[PDB]
């Protein structure tokens, strides 16, 4: 295809290379209809320089890079490659999973004091939310929360997720946001600030922790030391350093999808109206008239020591899509004498 | 010939922000009227607490 | 083939 | 149409004036919109909705009961007990004697002790707290 | 750009 | 016990009025307090009588009150209610008192109601107005509202609330009631208001 | 040979 | 013995509400002390009356007093709860006062009541309101959630929380209720709320 | 067709160019009588500066661009287009949608010091609201309101959805109005204000949120810095910030177009005197005698968890309008027997 | 109609003025069914 | 053919 | 090839 | 072509 890779440089040519390569990676994916969880594995073997790159099992085959310019202090490759988007795969046949992002909190005040950028956890976190919600293929983001999520209190993620009505909540914590001065004596003073990050997902489900990845980043700090610079504006978004940032946020939506996509999405039961019961997921989430599910038990409990587990008592009974709302959908329960063990909490999977 | 440059009156960096408009309380959701965000206590000093 | 490169939506800026 | 307010509120006085004016009419004639108001349809003419108004007005139903209170007069000392107020059995101790459950018997058990017929007030909030009163005990 | 117009450009000693 | 006597409809509610205003016509027990004498120079200033800065009222039978009412649900305009008035400066007796005009403001600041009337004392500093304040503006309500009502224990509890709920059903029929906590409990109701209306009296009034 | 994205998975 | 005689649901619990206010109609029984002249000076600028600096209201029918209430677990909007009036500067009675608006607040600083009303004293410093304080604001519940109930014991002991836990396997079957300390039972329970509610009546009443 | 477009350059001639060549394009699609919802999807595949356009599945088949010029500062693009005005779709046989403008806010009043532009949120929801109701194609505003709707109260939504009369209610934050100084020695001082906005749309009949976009533009503020400007004057929005607004509100009504346009109208049930039920849609809103509509019976519950779920019941009630109004019209039930089952608050659509 | 009250009002010492204190308290538990006026 | 320039009523200005 | 705008939905 | 005035309407 023909894609262009936009990336500046940071410290090195081969970072920028690299990241102008995953760009125009990302962009031909996307526009191939090709999954993008499967991109997060091919980086890794991107590290090599060579103008040409094999691959076996993947939907791309051979990358050739053909044109490579440095215009305007940073790097431009042009790249055509050969994709094959597969019609199968284990992401294609499930509903969307309603995500929330929780809060992101910057564990060092004493980091975000040059430029006061005490707000960039909340201004990042509305960033995934929109990433997550306008970018991802198999999610759906239910909003942003102000309440932290943590792996000790189960209970409290379970009832946070049944509030917002969502599958998973994913929160984290910046880490790092110093920065170090590169001085020259023909030219002006250098500041690369650092941007570390620790993503953590947990189940909403069972309270579980399902993925957890740490991220690290650096790029220039154009503004002056004494500027004060605003995390909502496009000031903050437009520099090298909101570059980065935008750039940490879309590897975040790739890892989800590399890890939580291949999940086996389980709508809940919303409640039960004798011999229907209505189903959290719609239309909006790929649910279409004629679906059979089948219907799983749920019973998860907190075990001696305080630690989150899971049971599912396999159920006989099969439910059939009948009326689809937007947001919801009503399934009627093939199996009329067992409609009275149906307890709203109940999970569904759709039969392949 | 000066070599510093003056201030000038009006400075957005230096102008006041005027306070957000608090939205209305729509009774008719509750029957009360009373809100959070609008009751005034009768009791308080009223010291400085918001933007403007 | 030849990939579009038309822009979308902004995420913050 | 012409509307009538409730000088005393209440659902089941509303729709009974509703069904006093429909069977002295006819059917749909008069609709209870609230506790308070009801709606009547009128004539256009002014001379005939005066007319209309004067057979209407003079219409008799019985006003219902209503929910059941206790009105106390904290600075008179006069406590009005309606009707439909009940008192949960108890055992109350007052001074030094005990009794044992309306008002009747707990101004025997005042009366008991010198203590005040005001000091009645004291008993029906201890009464309210263990949850032996079923009604509202209003404070004027 | 990386100057805000309404603080504006914060930005012999030998 | 009847549902009205033990329960209360869910968002049918009393608001409450407060204002303050000058009782007058009292027999040489008046105040002579510095706010008093402020708002009786104001109030003489709305009739045309200013007199110069710095010059002492010396009034003996006006006392500034603090003026309340509970303004019923479904209150419309027109109606009367009930104001209690307490004595707030150094007054000793407001018996045989007139309330002036006073202007009873709601929680939002808003102006719902005006009090006047003739002061009934006993305590002789709090006295009763039977017809004090008429309503002047109407506040919404959430009755007519929804696909059910909701009724509220007094008393809450698990048993009461599920009680109410069977009696309701037992009326009426099958998955009619229901109770959600403690202290709630939904009926399903019709949307017409005036057939609400006929609905809830039926109900209220079940034992 | 590049690594798989996870399986489908139950619970 | 029943279950709700001798123990609490778990989740299932009250809220303390504190705030300040004024109590007016006193007999001549009220306060000189300078937080509650300047808590009436500023009173009377909420209402239009603003006095010069340095003003002495000489106030007697004024007292400041502190108002307590407890919120009942599953408190609706509407809903009404005693209120406890007690005075905080050197007033000598409290007796036929009227408490004005008040703002209850919680622990987390948020205002749930409002109270006003009449107090009624016997200690003439101390009065209570049957009625006074009107709850504005809801408090979620755990009682909901989960896929068990809990009881805790007002009285601990091992032997008494054994044997309510036979009492509920007595009652309905084996494996139901489980004593998890000497405190604490947990009894599985519907998922469905209104279920739940009807499933804990029957188990609250167990003897 | 013969159209011009005008377009004012702010930092890329290739943005003013796009710009123009979309209003050229949205003045042809609207001459011609084409659906307007159709046009803001085929804005993406306009990114590239090509002379030549090949689209399909479209009313528009190929565009070419003849005359372009830079006078007076602003780009002009004049066009040929062939546009195939479509007789039918799922557009043409709805009745018109009634929207409730919200309260749009500005999110950090401190960005709205320079020029004291506070208001900007209200008189943009005026502009707003004057878009959808005289340019829109599907839509009727019923006006504005004060009250801010949110996601959390469904019920609050649901209430001023019906004492507004509105289907829909849309509401905004303003979150970006900060701007930056682009300094030249040779003249004087440029600066770039921000216009971001995040605008929500809410479904009154049952409270959920069906629509969510974002939105940013940039534009010069051609203002002195210490100047202050009315928003409701001629001054600020016949400036190059006026034109990117007006543009932004444009976009918003096209994506409202694209979005809600083919879902089906559902008119409510207002009154019911024995056999002739009321309906709140009239003459107004493109209702014709001797139409026929089916009857639904609406059943919308907030579940467990506090989030609203959909349900309608399905009827055998068939309605025939009688008699029509400006505003409202008269509907004959035309199974008398089953009458007495309907109930103000059930929806109808129209039998096609 | 007084004459009940009356006799209560004469049953303790009180005052025949304490009747109008009466009154107020059956308007409040809507014990009057009528209108009473204050002049 | 030749579309039309004809203006309309302001929206805002 | 354009995407093609939603199509017709009920509720 | 021009545009033509509204109809008649009654109501």
């Amino acid at each position: 295809y023909e894609v262009t890779g936009v990336a500046t440089i940071v410290s090195s040519e081969e970072t920028a290379r690299l990241h102008a390569l995953e760009d125009a990676l990302f962009k031909a994916v996307n526009f191939s209809g090709a999954d993008i969880g499967s991109i997060s594995n091919l980086m890794p073997l991107l590290e090599e320089s060579r103008n040409e790159y094999q691959f076996t099992n993947h939907e791309v085959r051979y990358i050739l890079v053909e044109s490579e310019r440095k215009r305007r202090g940073k790097v431009e490759v042009k790249i055509r490659v050969d994709i094959y988007p597969s019609a199968t795969g284990c992401h294609t046949d499930q509903y969307k999973k309603t995500i929330l992002v929780g809060n992101i909190e910057v564990a060092s005040p004493q980091q975000a004091v040059m430029g006061q950028i005490y707000q960039v956890g909340d201004d990042f976190s509305r960033v995934v939310n929109r990433q997550l919600d306008q970018t991802s293929r198999s999610f759906v983001s239910v909003g942003t929360t102000d309440y932290s999520i943590s792996s000790n209190y189960p209970a409290r993620t379970q009832m946070i997720a049944q509030d917002n009505g969502a599958q998973y909540i994913i929160g984290g914590v910046i880490t790092d946001l110093t920065a170090t001065v590169e001085s020259q004596l023909l030219q002006d003073d250098i500041i690369n600030r650092q941007f570390a990050l620790e993503m953590k997902v947990f189940d909403g489900k069972t309270g579980h922790e399902v993925f957890n990845k740490a991220y690290r980043e650096v790029a220039r700090w154009p503004f002056a030391k004494t500027s004060q610079v605003d995390t909502r504006s496009a000031r903050f978004w437009a520099s090298t350093y909101g570059e980065m940032m935008l750039r940490v946020s879309r590897n975040i939506m790739l890892d989800l999808e590399s890890e939580l996509s291949c999940k086996i999405t389980l709508p809940e039961v919303v409640a039960v109206f004798g011999n229907t019961v209505t189903m959290d997921l719609g239309r909006m989430h790929g649910v279409k008239e004629g679906d059979k599910l089948q219907l799983w038990h749920t019973a998860s409990f907190i075990d001696q020591n305080g630690l989150p587990r899971n049971k599912v008592s396999q159920s006989e009974i099969t439910l059939t899509v009948s009326r689809i709302y937007e947001h919801e959908a009503e399934l009627t329960i093939d199996q009329p004498n067992l409609a009275s063990s149906v307890q709203i909490g109940d999970v569904m999977n759709k039969i392949l | 010939l000066r070599g510093r440059s003056d201030p000038v009156a009006g400075d957005p960096a230096w102008a006041p922000i005027h306070p957000k408009k608090k939205p209305e309380h729509y009774a008719a959701a509750t029957g009360s009227l009373f809100s959070a965000e609008h009751i005034t206590d009768l009791y308080d000093d009223s010291k400085p607490r918001g933007i403007g | 083939c030849a990939m579009l490169e038309p822009i979308e939506t902004d995420e913050v800026t | 149409y012409i509307t009538f307010n409730l000088l005393e509120s209440d659902f089941t006085t509303a729709q009974r004036m509703a069904d006093a004016v429909n069977n002295f009419l006819g059917p749909q004639m008069a609709s209870a919109v609230d506790a308070t108001s009801v709606r009547v349809r009128a004539p256009r003419d002014v001379s005939q909705r005066v007319a209309f108004l004067s057979a209407i007005e003079n219409l008799e139903f019985d006003p219902a009961d209503g929910a059941a209170k206790i009105i106390v007069n904290s600075r008179t000392g006069t406590i009005v007990v309606g009707k439909h107020v009940r008192l949960k059995p108890a055992a109350v101790t007052h001074g030094g004697m005990t009794v044992a459950i309306t008002l009747d018997d707990l101004v025997r058990a005042v009366n008991q002790v010198g203590a005040a017929p005001s000091d009645l007030m004291a008993i029906l909030q201890a009464l309210k707290q263990a949850g032996a009163i079923e009604g509202q005990l209003i404070i004027i | 750009t990386v100057v805000d117009a309404v603080e504006g450009d914060k930005s012999v000693d030998t | 016990a009847r549902i009205k006597d033990v329960a209360q409809v869910a968002g049918v509610r009393s608001n409450q009025l407060v204002g303050y205003g000058l009782v007058s016509g009292l027999p040489g027990t008046g105040e002579a307090n510095p706010f008093t004498e402020q708002s009786f120079a104001a109030m003489l200033q709305n009739f045309g009588i200013q007199m110069p800065p710095g010059t002492k009222p010396k009034i003996k039978n006006v006392a500034a009150v603090m003026v309340t009412a509970e303004l019923p649900p479904f209150s419309k305009p027109g109606q009367q209610v009930d104001v209690t008035v307490s004595s707030i400066g150094s007054a000793k007796s407001l018996r045989g008192g007139t309330l002036l005009q006073t202007f009873l403001k709601g929680l939002d600041g808003q102006v719902y109601a005006v009090a006047q009337g003739n002061l009934v004392v006993s305590n002789p500093t709090v006295g009763l107005i039977s017809s004090g304040a008429t309503v002047e503006r109407e506040i919404p309500n959430p009755f007519g509202r929804g696909d059910y009502i909701t009724f509220n224990l007094l008393e809450s509890d698990f048993t009461t609330a599920q009680r109410m709920a069977d009696a309701v059903n037992n009326f009426l029929g099958p998955q009619m009631a229901s109770a959600v906590d403690a202290t709630s409990v939904r009926v399903r109701a019709p949307r017409d208001v005036s057939q609400r209306v006929a609905f809830l009296s039926a109900i209220e009034n079940l034992e | 040979q590049v690594p798989e994205k996870r399986q489908q998975t139950l619970f």
